[PDB]
């Protein structure tokens, strides 16, 4: 309540909420009692979302892991007028990923990614610094200071392999 | 000197300061000349733990440099004046993990597991310690590495073991502590759990069993799981970047590895992602031999015979045999123990009585 | 309606405690004044146990 | 601790920094220990022993009852097992430091219950004297969840303080058993006091002299973790009685009743199929409903025949004329 | 009369401020845990005989430094009420007048040796423990238990099966194991429960109740019925026509030694 | 001599003496070493109480002895 | 008549000399020494005038055992005792406070001052009963350059060391014999730290453990209590503070102790409607350790306790001793005694003192040989 209070004085404010799972749950409470718990804190949301208690000037970014563990009083728009989706990186979505984290490291000179890449898939965006982080590791083992292609074709399979450890499915609106 | 109320600080909202002719506020008063008819100086709102607030004029001792907006103080109890500053507040618990210097049991108490050590060293130590290179690399750190793999294999042993060889700050964690039945004080040792850790930077937090927070659901349907996966989400929280973690890592622990969470397959929380195997046919010979230094054998024993003779036996197996030959030895009545005893404890103590009744089988 | 699928009725698992109690009521302060009217929207959706 | 004054929170949920009396020593403050301050000026004056949460504890923990040691059924030779696992290196490490060897604390009760499951356990409890601590495994279970991991943890770093113990884990078919994925479950809130035991018994440090005993009624479901050979060491499946045994059992159990001499107590287990002790206790006291019956002051051959009958034909009428639920 | 009561009004107060016995200390000192909050490191005035008062204890605190005044020997909650009784059937045996037969084996093994040990005396061994009614509903099986309560007066709980089935669980386990720790304390006591053929046939929601809750319950009253606790005399009377149900350690005999077919 | 007080500190001291120097010298020293008064210290060596007036000579100690220092207690 | 020992009477509170004296009679050979002697029996006197005293002390502890026997005194008379211990130890006849109130000794100070006058009456065998002896290696630390072996190491009881860091029995016992000395050495340099480690080489017939509970403060400059509660079993098994090679012998006749042990629970129901194992003890006595006794001597290590001096009490502050002492006419009997109040507990209540936190704090730890 007080946090949006602090939006009203703070101009254009932006509310991030991180991560929501915890109050996301439903009407449950034949559980436990920190179902009710949930509860109470989500009917307060509401009230400050629509009402006589209008925003503008304060925006939600709501970011979540999967959206259909909500309840859906908070799918509901008007409150949450645009629903992005950032899907997983694309064919050379990988390839623009790629060309900025190749800057960050030391190589010999690498623009020799783009057929690995593409059939390399199974990345998300943080994946692409990990294969940068064990191609660093296989030219650690070579004793080298450089990212080679040598390098990045040995790690490209290691980081893949890793992934199919466990599986990932989600489906969207 | 003692006793006084220990507090943290709601704000500082200051006051201007004592050098002026009409007031020394910055909240308009009725009135004219004052500065110090109800002008007051520098202000610090503080809370209690005996739940209130009080707004006091702040010692002029303690600077604002002394004073961040949750600052932990001491506040006078008998009259309400900032007293000093303190660390900020820990749960027991938390002052529970911190380290004992657990005793190495260096590479030379292990059996086997060559290829296991050689990727924890890489994935956890070698980032410490060459963190120079990493940077000379451009590359930054894994932030940590799973342990997983079949029970029997000394999980738990070797993360033991190897950090206490290499010397990091060992945080003692075991997953169903932070389970709690509070909400908002057994979430709290989570919280503490990192704020200790970037002061004790660097350090390796390692968790055994991550199950009982790495619940693959966070679809739950009536039922006590929403407050079980509190403690889930807020560590992936903190397993993000908003700095002062980079130096921060974790070892994991668990049975298996098909009931973690899918912000567990990601990296960035465990880059990582090592499998402890069954055992190998050289890897056996040794496990054998490293129990078997600890008691007296006689000279005619070959570590081979039995490493043939047993295939498929883990570490936990293993260290079933080398204990089972002695109580046969004391129950012939010996002092040695022979090599024909440990051919005999593989019968008396496996994983199963025998393969079964057979009727066609 | 899982509750109808586990007794029959949740209520008539309460109602079960009441009627046996009642057994022995015919005197222990001597005998009953304390009624149980019980009501329903029919007796082929009650346990036959009542 | 600040080294150098100290931080408390009271119970009455309020923070107080404290210092030291002078019937304090400064070696003597522990993380976590509960002091007594003044209740005017906080002072420390008298340490006092640390956690106040466990009191259901002081419930469990449990003085031997004399069943006595020779009131175990047989000579037979499973429980000799026990004597070499348990019994002996509380009485004689020595042998135990001859051989070098790491002694063995753990070990699985199992096999069919009416075999004296429990029986021999308190005949244990009578010959050792140490401390038996008795765990249910369904008073492992609280309305809410993370409330039974306190209880486990707890339970377990209380015995460790004490010295010569063992913990009997009872029933702890539930809390205790195996580990899956329900997705909707409810099960999973009981799996974490499942978990609680697997991170106790390993620990991050080994048990001091702590002797276990699981008494599972089934192998058919447990943890891999909880049946690991490394901490339950040997396993000794308990077994029916033979056509030896059960004449021995029913020797004790006729010797403590009054029978006219002449008897065969071959006769009676060649008469009963392979079957329980727990069949013989009862074919004694049937025997002497039907004593009683005649009005007699003796028991008899005859009244031994129809209780036999008795028994066997209730049996059938029942489960567990070849319950095993597979497995060997 | 007069000096045994002075000096004992000398030190016990004015507000005695109810407090409840965590666990006592061997030096006459005992942490107290008061229900309006605050511990306490309480002394013991110790004229109350040191070793009387024990964990779970209602203690009487002084006003002025709380010391242990004296100690209340009984309270009761009201689950227990349900458990205990006030009753004094007005129906005595034959009432019963018929299958009178089959009822020599409900007072041979219940009733008698209540009365007479000496009979199992010239025996010896142990003597009956527990029985099973079972058979059709109607035959009798809510009477004869209540019948043998009228002639023995020997403290008679009652308890229903639908009662030990409960929509929350951890708190099932709790009652169940209560029902024989309450009855081994008053050294005669006949337990009752009547049905426990509603262990699976009864169930509330199935995300509280279910397998799991039903399961629980079972494995507790193994330890209770029989299990290590030795506690008093609880000559147990079920009522069933569900007996397959129930657990192999349960009909396992010993329990339930002459078994009644109706 | 050379001899030593084993304390229940947890630490052992040095003192110089003379073994025709009584035990009232030895307490003497403690007190300079460690702050207990010279009287509440009581001494043993063979089991035998050790007292003021006789030498190190009458109780014959002698280099390599561990004199082992304990605290009286009041009753009363 | 009784059926239990009467109990004793304070004289202004003479509680630290009472607890004494109950539990060093329970002592096996000590209540037959005091009884046996006569005086003018041919021991005589040249030297020092306290060797009359002490003889008198012998006496007067006979003469208040002959009167606790008799169930014709409802208490015991010690009076006698006191002015011949407040003559020899002028320590006893201070005032501690005016009032008729007297130094309140030690109950250890007392134990020693005792041993001394009963050592030297009976001469050097008596000695050895109470004392143990070490083989003491003194070796340099960084490579050994010397070894001095001592044998005229004793104590009459082993210092148990706690800096709360011990809070059970083997350990601060094992650490308070392992120390680090400092000693002028002309192997390497003019000091060097050498390593003394004591291992018992022959245990004592009778064994004290001494508890260190008390605490001198460096920070306030006065006396506290080491307020740590210290957990132990009953009995206590030596073989981790023995010799190796006297380890051996001790063992060998502690397993054949056991075995009869364990016929007598069987037995001792059969013979109701000492020596079975003692004779089991003896034949072995005479094959590990020299011909037929010695004295000083036990080759057991399981010690059953005969008695614990419990102290009440704090910094320097004046407290009570209570003592509870075994039963030697009924085994597994304890009686409870708070000097004038004797109770009956059992084995089982005797674990209990080893609490504290403001009292009934064990203070001494004595035992008897089982096999004696
Ligand atoms: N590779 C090995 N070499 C030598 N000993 C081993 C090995 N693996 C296991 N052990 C022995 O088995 C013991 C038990 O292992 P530990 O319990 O630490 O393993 P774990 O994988 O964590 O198993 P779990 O956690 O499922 O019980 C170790 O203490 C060690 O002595
Ligand atoms: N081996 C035996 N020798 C003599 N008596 C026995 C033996 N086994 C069982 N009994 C007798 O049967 C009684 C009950 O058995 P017990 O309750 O110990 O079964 P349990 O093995 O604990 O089974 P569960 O725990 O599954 O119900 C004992 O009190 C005892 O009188
Ligand atoms: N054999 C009998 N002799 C005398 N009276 C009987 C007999 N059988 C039934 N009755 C009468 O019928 C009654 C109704 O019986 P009750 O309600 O006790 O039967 P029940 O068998 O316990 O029923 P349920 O099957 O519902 O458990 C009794 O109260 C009793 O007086
Ligand atoms: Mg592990
Ligand atoms: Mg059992
Ligand atoms: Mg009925």
């Amino acid at each position: 309540r007080e946090m949006f209070a602090y939006a009203k004085e703070h101009e254009p404010c932006i509310i991030f909420m991180d991560e929501v799972d915890a109050i996301g749950g439903r009407r449950f409470s034949e559980g436990t009692s920190a179902d009710r718990e949930i509860q109470r804190t989500l009917m307060e949301l509401l009230t400050q979302m629509d009402g006589f208690d209008n925003l503008g000037q304060t925006k939600i970014i709501m970011a979540t892991n999967r959206p259909d563990t909500l309840d859906p009083a908070l799918l509901r728009p008007g409150r949450l007028d645009r629903k992005v989706e950032i899907p997983l990186p694309n064919e050379a979505g990988r390839l623009e990923i790629f060309k900025i984290h190749t800057a960050k490291v030391k190589k010999t000179g690498e623009f020799d990614f783009e057929a690995a890449v593409k059939m390399s898939d199974g990345f998300n965006g943080a994946d692409i610094r990990n294969c940068a982080t064990e191609a660093g590791f296989f030219a650690i083992r070579d004793d080298r200071d450089h990212i080679n292609p040598d390098d990045l074709m040995k790690a490209v399979r290691k980081v893949a392999e890793v992934k199919k450890l466990e599986g990932t499915i989600e489906y969207q609106k | 000197q003692l006793p006084y109320l220990v507090a943290n600080v709601v704000e500082v909202m200051d006051m201007n300061e004592i050098e002026d002719k009409e007031n020394s506020e910055s909240t308009t008063q009725g009135g004219n000349v004052n500065l110090d008819n109800t002008a007051v100086g520098k202000a610090a709102v503080v809370k209690t733990s005996s739940r209130q607030t009080v707004f006091l004029p702040m010692v002029g001792l303690v600077d604002p440099d002394k004073l961040k907006p949750n600052d932990l103080v001491g506040v006078n109890k008998d009259s309400y004046l900032i007293l000093d500053t303190l660390p900020s507040e820990f749960d027991s618990r938390v002052k529970a993990m911190e380290v004992d210097e657990k005793p190495t049991e260096t590479y030379s108490d292990v059996g086997g597991l060559d290829k296991q050590i050689e990727e924890l060293v890489e994935a956890i130590v070698l980032p410490m310690k060459r963190a120079d290179k990493f940077k000379d690399m451009g590359i930054r750190a894994p932030k940590g590495a799973l342990m997983y793999g079949p029970p029997g294999t000394g999980k738990t042993l070797l993360a033991r073991a190897c950090a206490a060889q290499t010397n990091a700050t060992f945080l003692k964690l075991a997953a169903p502590q932070l389970v709690q039945m509070y909400i908002g004080e057994g979430a709290k040792l989570v919280r503490d759990a990192f704020a200790l850790a970037k002061e004790k930077a660097p350090t390796i937090i390692f968790i055994d069993e991550l199950d009982a927070i790495g619940t693959k659901r966070f679809d739950s349907e009536k039922s006590g799981d929403r407050e079980v996966q509190r403690t889930m989400l807020e560590l992936l929280n903190q397993l993000d970047g908003f700095s002062s973690d980079d130096r921060v890592k974790v070892l994991a622990a668990t049975n298996r590895v098909d009931v973690l969470d899918p912000a567990l397959l990601r990296s960035g929380r465990l880059d990582r992602k090592i499998e402890f195997p069954l055992p190998s046919e050289d890897s056996r010979a040794q496990i054998l031999q490293i129990h078997s230094r600890k008691m007296t054998t006689d000279d005619d024993i070959n570590w081979q015979e039995l490493a043939r003779s047993t295939d498929e036996f883990n570490g936990a197996q293993l260290k079933a045999v080398t204990v089972e030959a002695g109580m046969i030895a004391l129950r012939n009545g010996q002092s040695s123990v022979k090599h024909e005893d440990f051919v005999e404890g593989i019968s008396e103590v496996q994983a199963r009585k025998s393969k079964s009744v057979s009727f066609y089988a | 309606s899982t509750r109808v699928e586990g007794s029959g009725g949740g209520d008539s698992e309460v109602q079960r405690t009441m009627l046996e109690l009642l057994n022995q009521l015919d005197g222990f302060e001597t005998s009953k004044n304390i009624k149980i009217i019980m009501a329903t929207n029919r007796l082929d959706i009650l346990d036959p146990a009542l | 601790i600040i080294k150098g004054k100290y931080v408390i929170n009271l119970k009455q949920i309020a923070k107080f920094v404290v210092g030291l009396g002078e019937r304090v020593r400064p070696k003597d403050i522990e993380e976590g220990m509960r002091v007594g301050v003044d209740r005017s000026k906080y002072n420390i004056e008298l340490p006092l022993p640390p956690r106040i949460d466990p009191s259901v504890t002081m419930m469990t923990v449990e003085e031997k009852p004399d069943v006595t040691y020779s009131d175990v059924g047989g000579c037979k030779d499973q429980i000799e097992k026990l004597r070499e696992v348990v019994e002996l290196p509380l009485l004689s490490p020595e042998r135990f430091a001859t051989l070098g060897i790491d002694p063995p604390k753990g070990i699985l009760l199992y096999g069919p219950p009416g075999t004296g499951k429990t029986l021999c356990a308190r005949a244990v409890a009578n010959r050792t004297d140490a401390t038996f601590i008795r765990v249910i495994g369904s008073e492992l279970v609280q309305k809410y969840v993370g409330e039974g991991a306190r209880m486990v943890r707890e339970l377990f770093e209380m015995a460790r303080t004490k010295k010569a113990c063992i913990i009997f884990f009872d029933e702890i078919d539930a809390v205790g058993g195996a580990r899956f994925d329900d997705g909707a479950g409810g099960d999973n809130e009981v799996q974490r006091t499942m978990l609680e035991l697997i991170t106790q018994l390993d620990g991050f440090d080994p048990r001091g002299n702590i002797k276990v005993m699981f008494a599972t009624n089934r192998p058919n479901t447990l943890d891999p973790a909880l049946l690991r050979p490394g901490r339950i060491d040997r396993k000794v499946e308990f077994s029916l009685p033979d056509l030896e045994g059960r004449a021995n059992i029913f020797r004790i159990h006729s010797k403590s009743m009054s029978v006219e001499r002449g008897i065969r107590w071959e006769l009676i287990s060649r008469l009963c199929p392979n079957s329980t002790g727990a069949e013989l206790r009862s074919v004694c006291t049937e025997a002497g409903m039907f004593a009683i019956r005649a009005r007699r002051k003796v028991a008899t051959e005859k009244d031994f025949l129809k209780a036999v009958d008795k028994v066997i034909s209730g049996y059938k009428k029942f489960s567990s004329t070849s319950r095993y639920m597979q497995y060997n | 009369q007069e000096e045994e009561k002075k000096q004992l009004e000398e030190i016990r107060g004015n507000p005695l401020s109810i407090g409840t016995l965590e666990e006592i200390i061997d030096d006459d000192h005992a942490i107290v845990t008061s229900p309006t909050m605050p511990d306490y490191y309480v002394s013991i005035l110790s004229f109350v005989d040191k070793e009387l008062l024990e964990p779970g204890c209602s203690v009487l605190l002084h006003h002025k430094t709380m010391s242990i005044v004296g100690v209340l020997q009984d309270d009761a909650d009201p689950m227990v009420s349900v458990m205990k009784m006030d009753k004094s059937p007005t129906e005595s045996y034959s009432d019963i007048g018929g299958l009178e037969s089959q009822i020599q084996e409900i007072k041979e093994s219940v009733e008698l040796p209540l009365t007479h040990p000496e009979l199992y005396e010239e025996m010896g061994i142990k003597p009956p423990k527990g029985v099973i009614l079972y058979g059709a509903p109607g035959t009798g099986k809510t009477l004869l238990a209540k019948a043998v309560a009228n002639q023995t007066s020997a403290t008679f709980l009652r308890i229903v099966g639908s009662e030990l089935i409960q929509k929350y669980l951890g708190d099932g386990p709790r009652l169940c194991r209560q029902i024989f720790k309450v009855a081994g304390e008053n050294a005669p006591s006949i337990v009752f429960i009547d049905e426990i053929d509603a262990i699976g046939t009864k169930r509330y929601d199935s995300n509280s109740g279910g397998e799991r809750e039903i399961q629980r319950t079972m494995l507790e009253l193994l330890n209770q019925l029989d299990g290590f606790d030795d506690r008093g005399d609880v000559k147990v009377i079920m009522a069933t026509n569900k007996i397959e149900t129930l657990d192999p350690a349960l009909i396992r005999p010993g329990r339930i030694d002459r078994k009644i077919l109706f | 001599m050379q001899i030593f007080v084993k304390t229940l500190t947890g630490k052992t001291i040095t003192l110089e003496v003379e073994p025709s120097d009584t035990i009232e010298n030895v307490k003497a020293k403690i007190q300079d070493k460690e702050g207990i008064p010279p009287d509440q210290q009581r001494l043993i060596f063979a089991g035998k109480q050790l007292e003021d007036g006789r030498t190190l000579s009458d109780y014959n100690i002698q280099k390599e002895s561990t004199l082992h220092l304990v605290l009286r207690l009041r009753g009363g | 008549f009784a059926q239990l020992p009467v109990g004793f009477k304070n004289m202004g509170n003479t509680c630290y000399l009472n607890a004494t004296l109950q539990a060093l009679y329970r002592v096996n050979d000590l209540r037959d020494m005091i009884l046996n002697y006569n005086p003018s029996q041919g021991v005589s006197n040249s030297g020092a005038q306290d060797e009359e005293i002490h003889k008198q002390i012998v006496i007067e502890m006979k003469r208040c055992f002959e009167n606790l026997q008799n169930k014709s005194f409802k208490s015991v008379l010690p009076i006698v005792l006191l002015n011949t211990l407040r003559k020899c130890y002028p320590q006893f006849a201070e005032r501690d406070s005016q009032g008729g109130f007297y130094k309140q000794q030690d109950a250890e100070e007392l134990f020693t001052q005792l041993f001394h006058s009963m050592s030297i009456v009976f001469g050097d065998k008596f000695s050895e009963d109470f004392r143990i002896q070490f083989k003491t290696t003194i070796k340099d630390t960084a490579n050994d350059n010397d070894i001095t072996v001592k044998e005229n190491e004793s104590d009459s009881k082993l210092q148990c060391h706690i800096s709360g860091t011990t809070n059970f029995m083997r350990n601060g016992l094992l650490e308070g014999l392992n120390e680090k000395i400092e000693k002028r050495s002309d192997l390497t340099g003019a000091n060097s730290i050498y390593s003394v480690e004591k291992k018992i080489s022959r245990l004592p017939k009778f064994l004290t453990v001494q508890y260190v509970r008390f605490f001198w403060k460096r920070s306030t400059n006065k006396k506290s209590k080491i307020l740590r509660k210290v957990v132990f079993p009953f009995q206590l098994d030596v073989a981790d503070m023995l010799t190796p090679e006297y380890a051996a012998e001790k063992v060998k006749v502690r397993d054949e102790l056991r075995k009869v042990e364990k016929e007598k629970n069987e037995k001792e129901r059969e013979i109701k409607r000492n020596e079975s194992e003692k004779d089991q003890w003896l034949e072995e006595y005479k094959k590990h350790f020299p011909p037929n006794l010695e004295k000083g001597e036990n080759p057991s290590c399981v010690y059953n306790l005969i008695g614990v001096i419990t102290h009440q009490g704090a910094n320097s502050e004046s407290g009570h001793y209570q003592a509870f002492i075994r039963d030697e006419l009924d085994e597994n009997k304890w009686y409870k005694f708070n000097d004038d109040k004797v109770s009956v507990v059992e084995k089982e209540k005797i674990e209990s003192l080893a609490g504290g936190g403001e009292s009934d704090s064990a203070l001494i730890l004595m035992y008897k040989g089982f096999g004696l």
